[PDB]
């Protein structure tokens, strides 16, 4: 090869040190963005965050500014996403490019879902192929990405994987399985839905779909380890949890940890699909959520696993029990539990 | 006498007044002034780096008190509010352009202050 | 200890509740009145007026030709660099330009 | 076609939030004293609608005006987290900006931006009440403009999509 | 400076209090935390029914 | 009353006592600065680089 | 010093077992007297000061320790006499000074107690003078002084869950820790500090 | 015109790499002051020793410095070491 | 750590630290520090005493 | 911004004189440009309006009136840009007028004639607060700076300048790669006579 | 006893009873007391290293009896179990087992009691007080760990592990 994938950086430093990593993280205004930036920025690395997020006063961009210290974290506002010049400027002085851009679950239009995933991934990969100083490109797709997937997000994520591998052959395609955390869309969504209905969680199937949740801290550690391994260049890594669970099992585990009795109110899948297709979709109500509820997102074993980049993920019961502290059921308790 | 924004002055000929003597750096109570000096090719003694951390500056006027050529001063400009901690990291470019912008009023005030014992 | 002097709050005016503070107030007013009288009698006040001639590259110790050429090289069209004035101000120690604030102090209106 | 409605309502919402900017009654030091001076008669924040609320729940602005110590950084982080959205942050003074006089101290955070995200910085030590009012007014203008900065592009019919 | 010479200050205050987000502390009872303000708003808007503006008006 | 004098302008003269009792020090401070005298420039350089040297000892001053 | 002055020699008259060493200076006030006091005879000395006529009208004005392990005469070394509190600083390793004011005698007293034991242990007069609570807490947290028989030993100005003695010549100004915000913890953590150097 | 780093150029320019353009100084020293002072011509003074204060009054410029215009080579320009002004004898 | 910061700086470079001790009374602390330095130097501020500036501004600070 | 001049303030010779002089647009926009008080539009006195003390390079007009009811309100500026109530700010006042408006001195800039301020060749025009704009102050090595790598290399080269290893095919004399020395200095002893 | 650890400084079980209708009682050993700590008097000076060691053991006993409450109220029960926290603090004490000055040991015991009270009364943050409970050579039990160093540096010496990592940044 003529494009060096070597990335010599010092990870033993702290916030005010220098690691030698100059990274541009596209699509960091979501959920995994702040954690990836913190993973890069907490070892003393320069991080740039391009964004076009509406309502620039949202906590997402502001917390993105907190990923690295002063003089190391920069935030590009009003990124065009259609300007090759802007893409070149975003990674002019960067040797790592991390593309977390993907169609949001709120989206249901295929053209917009195809736009974000395929178009932005292709443009980022092409920009990485024009700047010789870029060493690594880590592209984040989903686990159940396939051309036959009913979900436009998964279909266009498979297309984006193919486009990134074509444009930048030395890319690392991460396919995490149901990332969960504090600002996630899995445990936070479970809590908020159960609190809004107060009587049940809305299910649209038998909840037999397979899930392999992985912690966001584990995903960040996987990113760091992949940057520490040259064998990860141009390879597909599936980031799954230690075990595979159905949606019913995940509901049962969350209920047992929080103590809330699990009530699962069923709605016909066809009716749910109709109402989600024909109505406005937001974060908590979307055809993408329905379709992913009727899909399996686990490690299929067709590519390298999290064990290939050498991260031992924590168990989903452990992570969830860490993240459900204040939503615990207040049943009959010891008098010593009154003093908190 | 108002102590506003640190700025670098220049002679009426356009030559910068600072001679890179680091007296302001030694006299800065909060150590906000960092000076690195390399002689200019013509042979003069000038700063190649003159940085003032406006986040580490207590706006005390010791730099202009200790300056023997009245190069560093504190102009009246107090509307130096910035949206970035990096924007608050002043360098020689910013100090020189600020002194160029604010030289007339700075010159007037410094002239009046000089005429007090004179 | 055997004959204390107490200050007692009696009226609305703390100054009026003490003979010394009334005298202090009267002293302040008398000072204001006499300063006003002294300033009105003169009818004007000297003031410091800045001038660009203060900020030149050469002092009076240099010849008028050198001062003129240095000021013309730097393109200063505001300073007075005429050789006649420079020669008549060679090695002089005048204090500074001063203006006069002329009483009464009133607003400049536009009445039509 | 929903952009027909939201954009005028975007302007109305921005005007409403800038016209009732309520900062949290939380000060630490000489900067807090100057902040109090920025409220009283001579410089009236009530003219622009800036009235202080004692609890972070009722405050839109977190005005970090003073020195943040390692014994206080969790407190400032909790105060920022408990402030109801949308919220903005103004770091007043050299201590809040980057440590200031005590940047080389063992018990100073060396800037509140290390703990909470800062929206705007006022540099003085202490900033004059005029400087603080300038920072507040600039923040109000920015947050008025922040609701619609032109992120959405214009189609052939000049309606943002 | 809200409106011209501060004419629309109250409108701005009311609209801002509308726009301000609300989160219920997870250690608090959500039902009562939301219901008591609703009951207060219902009761405070029963004041104007007990008001005379003239003889039997 | 004078007509071309600061004494005419103002009654308070915050330098009359100092010029009355320490006229030598007053003249030395006014006329000599770090721009025309070598000793004053040396004092200025040592004052803003290392500072004034203080004799060893313990003091307690209360105000 | 043209005022009426008298040494507080009655203290050493009563205790009759202490080598009295007193200093006056024009660097101090004219009513200020410095006296050397042994560590063993400090609680008794303070009992006598608190409950004796012409001394009972006294208050504890100040209290602080000096880490004299690194005390060096930077200038005028040869001018050091044989009767100098500077010499007493030189020979020893720590010394706690207590400043009292006597209203009856209109006088200032400064007792110096010399510590050479490594643990820096000394009795606490917190149970005699109410000032000594927070003053001695500051002295203990900043200099590592072990105040035996103290009313309250908790720290006063130091950060929670931190054990250090910052006011020592060995301790650098920048310290050893810095508090940051950790996204993975969603809260403030403490890490090694890489501070700036001028 | 002469190539820098040569013996003659170094001996002339105080054993420093002379730059005619001075925009190299504009980059390195973050100021075009070298060009701005190169615009200023040479001042000719009759006396053997000239005095420079930087301006018109004391405290308005730099401390007084005395420049010797009576050099080994007649009419040799001498630069102020506080400002950038150059002085020389009237004739030689 | 104001005391340690003062101990790590010259006398004048640690003088502004006393402004922030009592930011309500920012000149009395300066006066106390200057009196301590003068007592260490064994002198007095004749100019400040004769100009009445210290007493006047300390009373303004008290107000 | 309706009723810039109140009716009671329009029943005043000042309003009619200003209307006859500057016209309706300029007369009405004055209450919007520098809204201070209802009775302070154009000056406190009613027989006339305050004469314009001076004009700014940015179109701002500066007035001084000694008849205001408080001493700290005698000098004011009316801005050219008055689009919103909270639009104008204190950073639009230039260098010359900043001191006059802040009562640092009684001198004010003049377009022509005798000047109270120096006018040197290196002076730059005043600019408002450029933060939160693309023209904000960028440190030479900040990530926002697109030429940061040059500055970082300049930093590193002062104490640890790296050795430029050969990059490509080179002449080999046995095991040694032959590349010419890149020293700008010339050893004249090797080239002499 | 007029102390924070006094037997009467217990939170009542009910609003009208201490424990029951026939007996009193309360829990201040494993949870916090009813009243805040106004004063924390000095440990009585120990003339013997024996007494210093007894003080150390009693302080460790008090800490161990209180660690489930600390884990529960600080939401760190998933990072380590109660026994894991006890073992980690035991390792912390073992690193200080070489102390031989009874006065210094008394000072350390006072500091440890103060820190334990700080963590007991929510004075200190959980992310800051967990450094004493954090494991030394093992990862935290609430997040995934990386064994890349263990695998790549298989059975290599600690010197080689430090050598391949480095002690300074490689860019400056
Ligand atoms: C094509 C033309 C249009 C057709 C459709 C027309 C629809 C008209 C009505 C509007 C309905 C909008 C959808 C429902 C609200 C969804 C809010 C939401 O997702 O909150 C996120 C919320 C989590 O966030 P949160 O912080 O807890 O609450 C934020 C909310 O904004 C907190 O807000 P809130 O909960 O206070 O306000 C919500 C409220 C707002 O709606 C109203 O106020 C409308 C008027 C209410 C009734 C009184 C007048 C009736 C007049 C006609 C008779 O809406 C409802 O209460 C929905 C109706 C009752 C649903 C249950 C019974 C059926 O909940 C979830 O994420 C759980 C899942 C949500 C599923 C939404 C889809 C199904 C909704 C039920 C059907
Ligand atoms: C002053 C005080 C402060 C201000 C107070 C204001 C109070 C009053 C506020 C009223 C707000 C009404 C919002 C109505 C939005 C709406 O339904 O738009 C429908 C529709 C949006 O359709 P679209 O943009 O084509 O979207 C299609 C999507 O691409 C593809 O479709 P999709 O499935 O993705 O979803 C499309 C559609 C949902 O559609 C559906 O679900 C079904 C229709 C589409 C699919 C059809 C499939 C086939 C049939 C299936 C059955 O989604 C929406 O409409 C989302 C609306 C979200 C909320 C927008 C407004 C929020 C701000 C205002 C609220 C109040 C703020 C108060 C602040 C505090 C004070 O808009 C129109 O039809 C606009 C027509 C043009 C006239 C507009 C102006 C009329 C009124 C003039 C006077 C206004 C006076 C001031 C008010
Ligand atoms: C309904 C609200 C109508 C007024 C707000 C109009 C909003 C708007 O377009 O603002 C853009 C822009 C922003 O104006 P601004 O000076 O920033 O503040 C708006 C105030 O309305 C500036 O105040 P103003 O001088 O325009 O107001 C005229 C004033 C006296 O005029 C009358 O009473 C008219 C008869 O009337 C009031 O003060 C009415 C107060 C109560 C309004 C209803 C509250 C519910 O306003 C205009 O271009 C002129 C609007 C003229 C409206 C009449
Ligand atoms: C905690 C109670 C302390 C003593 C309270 C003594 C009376 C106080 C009266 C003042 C107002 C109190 C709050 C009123 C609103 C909540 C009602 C309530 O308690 O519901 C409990 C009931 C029962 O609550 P629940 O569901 O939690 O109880 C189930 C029983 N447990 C949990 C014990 C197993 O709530 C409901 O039924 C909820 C739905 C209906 C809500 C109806 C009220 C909503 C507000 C409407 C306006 C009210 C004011 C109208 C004014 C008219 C003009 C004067
Ligand atoms: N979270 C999970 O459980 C999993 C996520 N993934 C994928 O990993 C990636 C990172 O995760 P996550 O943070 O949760 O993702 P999110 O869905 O929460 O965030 C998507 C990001 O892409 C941006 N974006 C979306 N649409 C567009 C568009 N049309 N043009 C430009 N930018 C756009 C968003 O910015 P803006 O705010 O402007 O819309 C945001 O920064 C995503 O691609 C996600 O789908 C994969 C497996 C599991
Ligand atoms: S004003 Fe004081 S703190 Fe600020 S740069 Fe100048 S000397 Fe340093
Ligand atoms: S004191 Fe003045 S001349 Fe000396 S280095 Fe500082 S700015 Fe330059
Ligand atoms: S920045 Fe200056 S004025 Fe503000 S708190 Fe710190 S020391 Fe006080
Ligand atoms: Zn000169």
């Amino acid at each position: 090869q003529q494009r060096s994938t070597q990335l010599k950086f010092y990870d033993g430093g702290n916030r005010q040190s220098i690691s030698g990593i100059r990274a541009t993280i596209f699509g960091a205004t979501g959920f995994m963005g702040p954690y990836i930036g913190a993973a890069l920025g907490y070892i003393g690395s320069d991080v740039i965050f391009p964004h076009n997020h509406v309502y620039a006063y949202d906590d997402y961009v502001k917390e993105l500014k907190l990923c690295a210290g002063s003089g190391q974290s920069y935030i590009m506002r009003h990124f065009n996403y259609d300007d090759d010049n802007m893409y070149d400027m975003a990674i002019k002085n960067s040797n790592v490019v991390i593309n977390l851009v993907g169609s949001r679950l709120q989206n249901k239009n295929f053209q917009k879902a195809a736009y974000a995933n395929i178009h932005v991934a292709k443009k980022i990969a092409e920009a990485c192929a024009r700047n010789p100083n870029v060493r690594r490109l880590i592209h984040f797709s989903a686990a159940g990405a396939d051309t036959k997937s009913p979900s436009p997000d998964l279909h266009t994520k498979f297309h984006g994987e193919e486009a990134v591998l074509n444009a930048f052959p030395n890319a690392t395609i991460f396919r995490p399985c149901t990332v969960y955390g504090m600002q996630d869309y899995f445990i936070r969504h479970w809590i908020k839905e159960r609190d809004w209905w107060y009587h049940f969680n809305i299910v649209t199937d038998d909840c037999t779909a397979k899930r392999q949740p992985i912690l966001i801290n584990d995903v960040a550690q996987c990113v760091l380890n992949a940057l520490k391994l040259q064998e990860s260049a141009g390879q597909i890594y599936e980031l799954g949890g230690p075990h595979v669970y159905s949606r019913l099992e995940v509901f049962e585990m969350l209920a047992n940890l929080s103590g809330r009795p699990p009530k699962l109110a069923h709605i016909p899948h066809d009716i749910a699909l109709k109402i989600t297709q024909n109505f406005y979709n937001w974060e908590f109500f979307n055809m993408e959520k329905v379709i992913k509820d009727k899909l399996d997102l686990i490690v299929t074993g067709k590519h390298k696993t999290i064990s290939d980049l050498y991260v031992q993920p924590v168990s989903f019961p452990q992570g969830a029990e860490q993240f459900i502290d204040d939503v615990r059921y207040r049943g009959v308790e010891t008098h010593d539990n009154l003093e908190k | 006498l108002f102590r506003g924004e640190h700025a670098l002055r220049r002679y009426p000929t356009g030559e910068e007044r600072c001679i890179a003597c680091k007296l302001c750096q030694s006299a800065c109570p909060a150590r906000a002034i960092t000076i690195e000096t390399e002689p200019r090719p013509d042979g003069s003694r000038r700063t190649v780096r003159y940085d003032i951390d406006m986040t580490k500056c207590i706006y005390c006027g010791f730099c202009q008190e200790a300056c023997p050529v009245d190069a560093i001063v504190e102009g009246p400009n107090y509307e130096q509010t910035a949206y970035l901690h990096e924007d608050l990291f002043y360098d020689k470019y910013k100090l020189l352009e600020n002194g160029d912008k604010w030289e007339p009023q700075i010159a007037r005030n410094i002239e009046y202050l000089i005429n007090q014992p004179l | 200890k055997y004959n204390p002097e107490l200050y007692i709050y009696k009226t609305y005016d703390m100054a009026a509740d003490d003979p010394v503070w009334r005298q202090v107030k009267l002293d302040l007013e008398w000072t204001f009145e006499n300063i006003a009288e002294r300033r009105e009698s003169l009818g004007y006040m000297p003031t410091f007026k800045g001038d660009p001639n203060f900020w030149q590259a050469l002092d009076n110790s240099f010849s008028p030709e050198n001062i003129a050429q240095v000021q013309s090289s730097i393109g200063d069209k505001v300073t007075n660099i005429d050789t006649k004035a420079l020669a008549l101000n060679h090695q002089t120690e005048e204090y500074h330009k001063t203006s006069k604030l002329v009483y009464p102090i009133r607003t400049n209106l536009v009445v039509e | 076609r929903v952009d027909y409605i939201v954009t005028p309502i975007n302007a109305v919402v921005s005007w409403a939030r800038q016209g009732s900017f309520w900062p949290l009654t939380f000060g630490l030091a000489c900067c807090a004293v100057e902040m109090m001076h920025a409220t009283v008669s001579r410089y009236d924040f009530d003219r622009f609608g800036v009235i202080f609320r004692a609890t972070p729940r009722q405050a839109d602005l977190i005005l970090v005006a003073g020195t943040l110590t390692n014994k206080m950084a969790p407190g400032l982080r909790r105060l920022y987290e408990q402030t109801l959205d949308p919220k903005w942050v103004l770091s007043m003074g050299s201590c809040a900006n980057g440590g200031g006089y005590y940047h080389y101290s063992y018990s100073v955070v060396r800037g509140c931006n290390r703990i909470i995200p800062v929206d705007i910085y006022v540099p003085g030590c202490p900033p004059t009440a005029e400087a603080l009012m300038f920072g507040v007014l600039q923040l109000q203008k920015s947050l008025y403009r922040q609701i619609n900065e032109g992120e959405k592009k214009y189609n052939k019919k000049d309606l943002t999509y | 400076y809200v409106g011209y010479r501060g004419r629309l200050q109250y409108i701005a205050d009311a609209l801002k209090l509308f726009i301000k987000g609300i989160v219920v502390p997870e250690g608090s009872n959500k039902f009562w935390f939301v219901a008591i303000p609703s009951a207060a708003g219902a009761i405070c808007y029963t004041f104007w029914i007990n008001s005379m503006w003239g003889p039997s008006v | 009353l004078n007509k071309e004098n600061f004494n005419r302008q103002t009654t308070v003269l915050p330098h009359l006592v100092l010029s009355y009792l320490n006229k030598n020090d007053y003249n030395l401070k006014n006329t000599k600065n770090d721009y025309n005298s070598m000793e004053e420039l040396i004092t200025h350089f040592k004052y803003w680089s290392k500072g004034l040297k203080v004799e060893s000892g313990y003091t307690y001053q209360s105000v | 010093m043209q005022n009426k002055y008298m040494q507080p020699i009655q203290l050493f008259i009563v205790f009759e077992k202490l080598n009295s060493k007193m200093w006056i200076s024009k660097k101090l006030n004219s009513n200020h007297s410095i006296a050397l006091i042994p560590s063993n005879w400090f609680y008794s000395i303070n009992l006598f000061l608190k409950r004796e006529l012409l001394f009972s009208n006294i208050t504890l004005i100040e209290n602080s320790a000096i880490d004299t392990i690194s005390y060096n005469l930077e200038t005028n070394q040869n001018d050091l006499d044989k009767t100098n509190i500077e010499n007493y600083f030189f020979k020893n390793k720590m010394l706690v000074f207590y400043n009292y004011y006597n209203y009856f005698l209109k006088s200032k007293l400064t007792l110096f107690i010399i510590l050479n034991n490594l643990n820096k242990s000394i009795d606490s007069i917190d149970r005699i003078f109410a000032n000594a609570n927070w003053l001695e807490r500051e002295t203990s947290e900043m200099y590592g002084i072990n105040y035996k028989w103290k009313i309250d030993t908790r720290k006063l100005l130091l950060d929670y869950s931190k054990i250090e003695n910052p006011m020592l010549k060995e301790f650098q100004s920048e310290g050893t820790q810095d508090a940051f915000y950790n996204i993975f913890e969603n809260q403030v953590v403490v890490l090694k500090n890489e501070t700036v150097e001028l | 015109n002469l190539n820098p780093y040569s013996y003659e150029a170094l001996k002339e320019n105080h054993w420093l790499v002379s730059d005619s353009s001075k925009k190299n100084s504009e980059w390195t020293h973050k100021s075009n002051a070298e060009q701005l002072i190169a615009k200023v011509p040479i001042i000719y003074v009759d006396s053997n020793i000239v005095r420079c204060i930087g301006g018109t009054e004391i405290n308005a410029g730099h401390p007084q410095v005395y420049i010797q215009l009576d050099t080994r080579k007649h009419g040799t320009p001498q630069t102020c070491k506080y400002c950038g002004l150059r002085y020389a004898k009237k004739m030689d | 750590g104001s005391e340690k910061l003062i101990e790590d700086r010259p006398y004048l470079q640690g003088m502004p630290y006393f402004d922030r001790f009592d930011y309500v009374s920012m000149m009395v602390q300066e006066h106390a520090y200057c009196l301590g330095i003068e007592s260490l130097l064994g002198t007095t501020n004749y100019s400040a005493t004769f100009t009445q500036i210290r007493t006047m501004y300390d009373e303004l600070t008290r107000i | 911004g309706l009723w810039s001049w109140t009716i009671n303030q329009m029943l005043t010779p000042k309003f009619w004189v200003h209307l006859r002089r500057e016209g309706f647009i300029k007369t009405w926009t004055r209450g919007h440009k520098a809204s201070r008080h209802a009775h302070y539009v154009g000056g406190n006195r009613t027989d006339g309006y305050t004469k314009q003390v001076g004009e700014d390079e940015f179109g701002n007009r500066y007035y001084e009136d000694f008849d205001v009811d408080h001493k700290n309100q005698r000098r004011w500026v009316e801005f050219s840009d008055y689009f919103m109530q909270m639009w104008s700010n204190g950073d639009k006042v230039p260098v010359g007028w900043h001191g006059w408006l802040s009562h640092q001195y009684d001198d004010f800039p003049t377009r022509t004639g005798n000047s109270a301020f120096v006018k040197h060749h290196y002076l730059k025009q005043h600019t408002a607060n450029l933060s939160n704009t693309p023209l904000n102050h960028v440190p030479q090595g900040a990530p926002q700076n697109l030429n940061r790598m040059r500055f970082i290399t300049a930093q590193r080269d002062r104490s640890r300048a790296p050795w430029q290893s050969p990059k490509g095919e080179g002449v080999f004399q046995g095991k040694k790669l032959i590349v010419a020395s890149n020293s700008p200095f010339i050893d004249d002893m090797s080239i002499r006579d | 006893m007029n102390h924070y650890w006094g037997s009467s400084n217990t939170i009542p079980a009910s609003s009208t009873q201490n424990n029951n209708y026939f007996s009193g009682g309360g829990n201040n050993v494993t949870i916090r007391g009813n009243e805040i700590m106004e004063r924390l008097p000095s440990q009585t000076p120990s003339q013997n290293m024996v007494q210093a060691s007894m003080k150390t053991l009693r302080f460790y006993r008090k800490f161990c009896r209180l660690i489930p409450f600390i884990l529960r109220i600080h939401n760190i029960g998933t990072k380590f179990t109660a026994q894991q926290a006890m073992i980690n603090f035991g390792n912390y004490i073992r690193e200080r087992n070489h102390y031989r000055d009874p006065g210094l040991i008394d000072h350390r015991i006072q500091l440890g009691y103060e820190l334990l009270y700080e963590a007991e009364m929510h004075f200190s943050q959980h992310t800051i007080l967990m450094q004493y409970l954090s494991p030394y050579n093992t990862p935290l039990s609430d997040r995934g760990y990386s064994y890349l160093e263990k695998v790549k540096y298989g059975n290599k010496s600690k010197f080689l592990q430090g050598f391949y990592k480095g002690n300074k940044p490689t860019e400056f």
